[PDB]
């Protein structure tokens, strides 16, 4: 996609709030309540068996922490994101066998995530934007899909 | 399917909207054509500037049928059907947007509800807009 | 939402294809993995080369649910039951790929029913294939 | 997007054979069959009633004409869909207001004449080809979209 001047500075400004721990955490659990079917990954993660479990489990949190710190760093080079996420996407499609579906997915889990942390802050024209970014970096990691 | 667990969760939340159902709808489709451009083929005929009378009406009926659903989340084939026929022979809305405004219905609503937004909560309402959208779909074909 | 007519078409077209089912089954999931290359992400134990005897092998799996889908085309939930909860809680597909292979199904069907593939039947089939991947999606959450 | 040497080659080859008057307004009749629901921009065409009258509707096999005729020049320019389709994208949001969406149906009821037609012919390869091409012509005319 494409980010108005104004629309990067929007992402810019909302994301040095962010506690990306705190957020990656909250948005990878979320994404295993939401959509179960992407704990498919994770048999290895421990005790899934609860909403709870699942935000509570250290594991997620762990992994949380990585997928939302490298989003975090992705956001620096919004000019780029097909550049900035290949070698996350030859990964994830040779290694991981992660479908690209589920980038969506997290995407707008992090949207809900957004706008559930920051309420009123996040306006409509702020999550036009971020909807570009989500959009932007899910399709810069399927990229390298083949 | 909605489990009972589901049934209760969406009743407290939506519950918890009460009056601001309309404002709430209408925000929901602002975000929708602001993020989903092409959500706006639909409605080539509204003022689509923020707070036109016509967005914000629709969004009360919007707001209202999904309360209407709420209602009666047992039996919502019946309870939506002549809005289940109006979408399939009238509007004939791609039912590929019906997740597209799912999805800003639960922006708005983690938005406006920081507390009742949880993550199994969160998950019902998900399901609940989903089961929505199938119904106001089951008869395009 | 499958009419007489429908079922009708689905049993005409699916006879036609007789003991074939297999071997479309597995030009489907050929199809599939070339056209859609993330739908290879959930076979990495699959060598997924033509004429590939895993592939054979799945693909007869996958015809034959579809024929005992057809045969109990009035009662889908309940047949393809233990599918559900295969695909819900151990293989966990994505839903997105089930339309895949859905319009992959269908385009095998194509090329080998010159006759039969009319547009009506073309719908049914549509209809049939998006209504056994609700089915088999159905227990996901 | 982004087809390989070889297919280009396939598409070319397999194009050569297909007459695009007659594949244009099978596809384009197939749509509002299969996707009952695309005939809301279709309400001067007179008689839609039923599968046969759709498909043997003057109005639709006139259309189908030009929408595939469309397409096919495309062809000629697979490097770049985008520029290539710029006007007609325009005029789809502007004029006719038509769902983007629609041109994905389009791209895959196109797909599945091909193979109705051409049998064997139409190869899991040829298919992969056509898929790559359909999904950058629906791109193409979804870009000018805001
Ligand atoms: C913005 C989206 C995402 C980003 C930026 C991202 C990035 C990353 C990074 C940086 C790693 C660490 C790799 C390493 O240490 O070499 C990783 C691993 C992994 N990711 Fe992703 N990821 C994303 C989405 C997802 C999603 C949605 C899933 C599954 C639902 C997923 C599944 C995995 C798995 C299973 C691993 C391996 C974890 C481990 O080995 O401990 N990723 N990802
Ligand atoms: C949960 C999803 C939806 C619900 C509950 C819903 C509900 C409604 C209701 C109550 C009406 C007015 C009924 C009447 O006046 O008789 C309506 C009309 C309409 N809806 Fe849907 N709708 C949904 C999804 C969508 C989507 C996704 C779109 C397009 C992106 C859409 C487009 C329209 C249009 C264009 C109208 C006519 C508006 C007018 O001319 O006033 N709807 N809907
Ligand atoms: C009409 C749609 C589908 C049908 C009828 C179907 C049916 C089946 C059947 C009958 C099996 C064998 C289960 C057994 O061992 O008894 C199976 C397994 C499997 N399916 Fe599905 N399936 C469908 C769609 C999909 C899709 C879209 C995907 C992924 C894109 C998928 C991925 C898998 C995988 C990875 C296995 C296990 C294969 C193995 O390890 O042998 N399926 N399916
Ligand atoms: C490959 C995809 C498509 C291409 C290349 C295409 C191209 C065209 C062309 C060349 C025209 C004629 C313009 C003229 O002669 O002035 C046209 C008109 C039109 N198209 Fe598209 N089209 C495509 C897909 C679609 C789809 C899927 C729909 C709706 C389902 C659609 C709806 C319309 C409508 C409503 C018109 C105006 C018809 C009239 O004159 O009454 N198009 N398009």
């Amino acid at each position: 996609v494409h980010l108005t001047p104004e629309e990067k500075s929007a992402v810019t400004a909302l994301w040095g709030k962010v506690n990306v721990d705190e957020v990656g955490g909250e948005a990878l659990g979320r994404l295993l309540v939401v959509y179960p079917w992407t704990q498919r990954f994770f048999e290895s993660f421990g005790d899934l068996s609860t909403p709870d479990a699942v935000m509570g489990n250290p594991k997620v949190k762990a992994l949380g922490k990585k997928v939302l710190g490298a989003f975090s760093d992705g956001l620096a080079h919004l000019d780029n994101l097909k550049g900035t996420f290949a070698t996350l996407s030859e990964l994830h499609c040779d290694k991981l066998h992660v479908d690209p579906e589920n980038f969506r997915l997290l995407g707008n889990v992090l949207v809900c995530v957004l706008a559930h942390h920051f309420g009123k802050e996040f306006t409509p024209p702020v999550q036009a934007a971020y909807q570009k970014v989500v959009a932007g970096v899910a399709n810069a990691l399927a990229h390298k899909y083949h | 399917v909605l489990s009972p667990a589901d049934k209760t969760n969406v009743k407290a939340a939506w519950g918890k909207v009460g009056a601001h159902a309309g404002e709430y709808g209408a925000e929901a489709l602002e975000r929708m054509f602001l993020s989903f451009p092409t959500t706006k083929t639909y409605f080539p005929h509204f003022d689509l500037s923020h707070g036109s009378a016509q967005v914000k009406g629709h969004g009360k009926k919007v707001a209202d049928a999904l309360t209407n659903a709420v209602a009666h989340v047992d039996d919502m084939p019946n309870a939506l059907s002549a809005l289940s026929d109006l979408h399939a022979h009238k509007l004939r809305v791609d039912p590929v947007n019906f997740k597209l405004l799912s999805h800003c219905l639960l922006v708005t609503l983690a938005a406006h509800l920081p507390a009742e937004f949880t993550p199994a909560v969160h998950a019902s309402l998900d399901k609940f807009l989903a089961s929505v959208s199938t119904v106001l779909t089951s008869k395009y074909r």
